[PDB]
RNA sequence: AAGACCAGGCU
């Protein structure tokens, strides 16, 4: 159920859209959740 | 004197003019009821307010 | 939309 090397992050889970819903605004744009912005930063730095 | 029967009231009641204030709080602005209305987006639970 | 601050009410 729990092995010590699993406590080190190798694969980072991405929560579904339900966990981090987009903010509907008048139909013109979506604002994005804090989780979405943090994941964007993480993906950018991982790609770099 | 009793308004309903016209008989005197045994006790003598203290009466007189006093300055009274109506307050902002009214029941029409406070009464509220809910049955399967709007649902919160994230929790899928009933709205607040 | 959502978040923030503020003010007030009933204990």
């Amino acid at each position: 159920y729990a092995r010590p090397e699993w406590m080190i992050v190798t694969v980072l889970p991405v929560p579904p859209l339900s966990v981090r819903p987009a903010v509907v605004m008048q139909g013109s744009a979506r604002n994005q959740d804090d989780l979405t912005h943090k994941l964007a930063d993480i993906v950018k730095i991982n790609n770099q | 004197y009793n308004g309903f029967t016209g008989r005197k009231i045994t006790s003598q009641i203290f009466i007189g003019p006093t300055y009274y204030q109506r307050l902002k709080h009214m029941v029409d602005d406070k009464i509220h009821s809910r049955a399967r209305g709007p649902i919160q987006i994230l929790n899928r639970q009933p709205m607040e307010g």
